[PDB]
């Protein structure tokens, strides 16, 4: 793409569909995760929820965030204002705040979620992202 | 007796604050001290050299007020528990004011400078970050508070500096004084 990468989080997503969505990030790009976004005329019944992780491999496997992840967001307000309710992720090196999430050149990561009203855990919605190596990067 | 005038954490949506160099301060979310959620602002172009990052707030309406306290609340990295340590790392950060009768600020109107932008401060940290902790986040976000006063206009911006630091700005409170007595 860029630097930025929208993502649209959402079972109809043919990205998803295809179970191996990936995207090939620098440092510093940033992941813009676009929750599931429906107009007020809908019963709530047919709109997606989810719960964002950030996991590991085996976690990503079997999207089972339990022991090998991190809750990273929520996407619990289908009908947010201004579009849909939007995450972003920054591929930094050093955050400057505790604990704070950074990333390293030739490294994967992964993410998973699970559906609020849960539909059964199955074949999880994932996304890889693979951060170049610094000689990829420009 | 305390009057807020702006308070960040309030803001349920975006701060939508000027950042002068796009490259420099950017709006993240982030945590309170109380475990809670608020949008916050952090710099660390610590691999860049002349780092001269401004970041302005939106018009605070004065409503009577001509002592100006300010809450800040923050973190900052430990410069040499960043791998590659030039020597121009820093830790501190400056606070600024400025006051108008009108919004009026754009983008460039008011220069980006010590000269129009008058300075209450130097802000240092008692407590920077390097990891350590084996348990979880219980202490490591420092609060500064600082007070100028000649504020006659109907508003004014408050103005924070970077020079090559690793920080994050988690909170802002203005406030003022209006004793009953
Ligand atoms: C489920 O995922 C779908 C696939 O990502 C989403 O479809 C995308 O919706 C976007 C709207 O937010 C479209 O982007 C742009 O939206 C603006 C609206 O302001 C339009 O004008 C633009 O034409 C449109 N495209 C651009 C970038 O110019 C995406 O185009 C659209 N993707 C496609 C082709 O399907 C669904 O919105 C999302 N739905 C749920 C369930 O939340
Ligand atoms: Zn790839």
């Amino acid at each position: 793409v860029a630097d930025r990468y929208a993502v649209y989080w959402n079972s109809s997503n043919p990205r998803f569909q295809r179970g191996d969505y990936h995207i090939d990030v620098c440092i510093n790009d940033y992941l813009d995760v676009f929750c599931p976004h429906y107009e007020d005329s809908v019963p709530e019944d047919k709109t997606e929820r989810y719960v964002l992780y950030m996991v590991n491999f085996d976690g990503y496997s079997a999207c089972d965030h339990t022991s090998k992840g991190f809750k990273r967001w929520e996407c619990n307000r289908p009908h947010s204002p201004n579009g849909p309710l939007k995450f972003s992720e920054k591929f930094q090196l050093f955050t400057p705040f505790s604990l704070g999430f950074e990333f390293r050149p030739g490294r994967e990561y992964f993410y998973i979620s699970s559906a609020i009203p849960d539909n059964g855990r199955r074949s999880c919605l994932k996304l890889k992202v693979f951060v170049r190596p610094t000689n990829s990067c420009m | 007796v305390e009057e807020t005038l702006m308070d960040s954490t309030t803001a349920t949506a975006e701060l939508g604050w000027m950042v002068h160099p796009p490259s420099g301060w950017e709006e993240v979310s982030g945590y309170d001290e109380n475990m809670n959620t608020i949008r916050t602002y952090q710099v660390c172009n610590v691999f860049e050299s002349s780092q001269n990052n401004w970041l302005r707030t939106k018009f605070i309406r004065r409503r009577g007020a001509h002592r100006i306290h300010v809450e800040m609340k923050f973190s900052v990295r430990d410069c040499s528990s960043i791998p590659s340590v030039p020597g121009s790392c820093k830790e501190t950060f400056n606070l600024y004011y400025y006051e108008a009768d009108f919004d009026l600020a754009t983008k460039t109107f008011p220069n980006w400078m010590e000269n129009p932008w008058v300075k209450v401060d130097t802000i240092a940290a008692d407590e920077s970050f390097s990891q350590v902790d084996l348990g979880g986040r219980v202490m490591k976000i420092n609060t500064e508070v600082r007070s100028f006063g000649p504020v006659s206009r109907n508003g004014f911006y408050l103005a924070f500096q970077d020079y090559g630091g690793c920080m994050s700005l988690i909170a802002v409170r203005v406030f003022y004084r209006k004793c009953p007595r």
